[PDB]
């Protein structure tokens, strides 16, 4: 549930944080943080599926 | 996929076709809904056999 509903609440600050910036079709240094954190936090899911 | 859903859905006019995106969320839903039913189907035999 430690994983799971922190991917989820990751979803929901990136569905949130989606409406500071225009539809641009770049990635923007916001989006890469938000990219490797959510990159970070599934690493650590998929690591207590291995461990 | 209920919430990414309903939360990017309002951006679009209320038209009745089916979009690529809609298309693209429906199938997601459907593999998660069938995900979870194949473990409820395995949790339903999973007390008379362990082997299936």
């Amino acid at each position: 549930v430690f994983g799971v509903t922190t991917v989820l609440t990751m979803t929901t600050l990136s569905i949130s944080a989606r409406n500071s910036l225009p539809k641009v079709a770049y990635a923007t240094a916001m989006d890469w943080f938000i990219a490797v954190c959510y990159a970070f936090v599934f690493s650590a899911l998929i690591e207590f599926a291995t461990v | 996929m209920t919430t990414i859903n309903t939360h990017l859905r309002e951006t679009l006019p209320k038209i009745p076709y089916v979009k690529a995106i809609d298309m693209y969320l429906m199938g997601c839903f459907v593999f998660v809904f069938m995900a979870l039913l194949e473990y409820a189907l395995v949790n339903y035999i999973f007390f008379s056999q362990p082997a299936r």
